[PDB]
């Protein structure tokens, strides 16, 4: 069935799974023309496939040129990914396909399932949570590399950088989901957190600062406060 | 003209014939129904005053055969059967017709609404979707499960309707997954029309017969048969015109006939919208939509 805070420790478990993400998948923005009408102009998009255990990220990432002579793009757009993601799978050596695909929106279910048909024993489910995935565009390494795409292109990642050596993925997913959360609810003020001080960098091969465990907590804490502030800021209170 | 004649009425029953039905009180010198129209199959059907429970009939054709209907007191219900003696059945249907003990099959003579309802229904296709091979006749009741509900568990008293399913590999062919879901006509077409029932009246005929055994059992894997034909049909952009026209006409008397009374539990929502408002058939269905409009506009 569906995932939520009720059956949120299976995430953590040994059953391969993946969460799919597709809010970036169709981007524009929206201009006025010379005549004054309004039009679309697609830019570049991905796919956000993780395993939440691992920290695995397959940034599929999705070029202008999908959507070329194209009709119903936001339509179309749930077929690509699922069309996308059945690729990945079929890729994938038979012991680490997923047994398991949780999609973030339900109007993947059906996309995905008629996509996955050749292997009736992975589980599509939808989840209740309301993920912070769409905010994975406000990483600064994944925003480049997908603006800077000539072409379709699949590019991995590990979105936990290094932190499984000194915390779990149960605490690691939770971290992510904060960052995550926060670039969503006030992107400056949660990029401005995160490399206030410059004597923390960001390896090269990682997305995040180089945080000691002492200064992690400290982010978490600006970001927790980040989140409740910008809530009553909108709700007033 | 066509006789059923009964060897006695034992128990009181409502009994049905096609679109028809009567009280018999128990015991009520009841001896069978004449006047059958010759030419379509016909439906007897029964529901004991004592059990509500248990809708059951019995599909047949009068050319097949001299069928009757007597008690079972020990397994507790209306069988029909067949008389092979020709002579016998004869003589007995008219000793009955002399002493009046019979009911009239009540046709008026401008009502074509059973000839409507099962224009294509042949028998040869009632007995393999139900087997039972060893009678002319074929048994239905409220409580028989279809083919693919079995598969979601006694598969001899099973109903063997054609399974249809809109996310299986024989809907949808690699490499046209987005085409072939969102526009059927492939799986129509190709699939059902041209590979599995050779033909549109094949088609319709166990449309209809699934229809009829929705309404006159609440026969519920029947309606969820009905409900996939027409949603196929609905779901493909791609339709013969005469198919699209007589699809209208069958619906029209099929809603015409429902009991007003019955639309909450036989008729999905779901499907009568997308076949009348959002799929490609919203305007090519106009007689369908005209009574469901003025007679059931809650469902939509
Ligand atoms: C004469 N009988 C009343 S019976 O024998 O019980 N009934 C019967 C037998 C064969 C054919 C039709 C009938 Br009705």
């Amino acid at each position: 069935g569906a995932m939520n805070s009720s059956n949120y420790a299976e995430l953590f478990n040994n059953d391969i799974k993946l969460f799919v993400d597709d809010t970036n998948v169709y981007r524009v923005t929206v201009h006025k023309t010379f005549e004054g009408n309004v039009a679309t102009k697609a830019i570049n998009g991905c796919i956000f496939t993780l395993n939440p255990k691992t920290g695995h990220l397959f940034l599929k990432i999705i070029h202008t040129s999908v959507w070329a002579g194209q009709k119903r793009l936001s339509q179309l757009a749930k077929w690509k990914t699922a069309e996308e993601v059945s690729a990945l799978v079929r890729s994938l050596p038979k012991e680490e396909q997923p047994k398991q695909i949780i999609v973030t929106r339900k109007a993947m279910l059906d996309p995905l399932e008629v996509h996955m048909l050749d292997f009736p024993n992975i589980a599509i489910r939808p989840t209740e949570l309301r993920l912070p995935f769409s905010a994975a565009m406000s990483i600064d390494k994944l925003s480049d590399v997908v603006m800077k795409a000539t072409e379709p292109q699949m590019v991995l990642f590990n979105i936990y950088d290094d932190w499984l050596d000194r915390i779990s993925s149960y605490t690691a997913f939770s971290r992510l989901t904060l960052l995550l959360r926060a670039l969503k609810t006030n992107e400056e003020s949660a990029k401005m957190i995160l490399l206030s001080d410059p004597t923390i960098t960001i390896k090269s091969y990682h997305l995040w600062p180089s945080f000691t465990d002492e200064q992690w907590i400290t982010i978490e804490s600006q970001m927790r406060d980040l989140i409740l502030t910008e809530y009553g800021r909108k709700y007033n209170v | 003209m066509n006789t059923v004649p009964f060897t006695s009425a034992p128990i009181e029953v409502t009994i049905g014939i096609d679109q028809y039905s009567f009280n018999v009180k128990e015991n009520q010198p009841f001896h069978g129904i004449k006047d059958i129209p010759i030419g379509h199959v016909h439906v007897i059907h029964f529901q004991h005053a004592d059990n509500s429970s248990m809708r059951y009939g019995y599909w047949f054709d009068c050319r097949m055969g001299n069928f009757y209907i007597q008690y079972d007191p020990k397994d507790g219900l209306y069988k029909m059967m067949e008389e092979r003696d020709g002579a016998k059945f004869e003589n007995i249907v008219h000793n009955f017709k002399e002493r009046q003990m019979m009911v009239s099959y009540p046709k008026i003579d401008e009502d074509d609404t059973w000839y409507n309802l099962t224009e294509f229904v042949q028998m040869d296709k009632i007995r393999k979707i139900v087997r039972k091979d060893e009678n002319q006749f074929s048994y239905v009741d409220s409580s028989m499960t279809t083919v693919q509900e079995n598969e979601l568990s006694d598969p001899a008293h099973s109903l063997n309707y054609t399974v249809i399913n809109f996310k299986s590999r024989e809907a949808i062919r690699p490499g046209h997954e987005m085409e072939d879901f969102l526009d059927k006509s492939y799986y129509l077409n190709t699939v059902m029309l041209q590979g599995i029932f050779k033909n549109s009246s094949n088609y319709f005929g166990e449309l209809q017969f699934a229809f009829l055994n929705a309404m006159f059992f609440g026969n519920y894997g029947s309606s969820l048969q009905w409900h996939a034909m027409i949603e196929l049909i609905c779901s493909s952009a791609t339709v013969p015109k005469h198919m699209l026209d007589k699809l209208d006409e069958i619906l029209y008397y099929q809603i015409k006939t429902l009991p007003e009374q019955y639309s909450d539990i036989l008729l999905n929502e779901r499907v009568w919208n997308i076949c009348l408002y959002s799929s490609f058939q919203k305007n090519s269905l106009h007689n369908t939509e005209k009574i469901m409009e003025n007679k059931y506009p809650e469902l939509l």
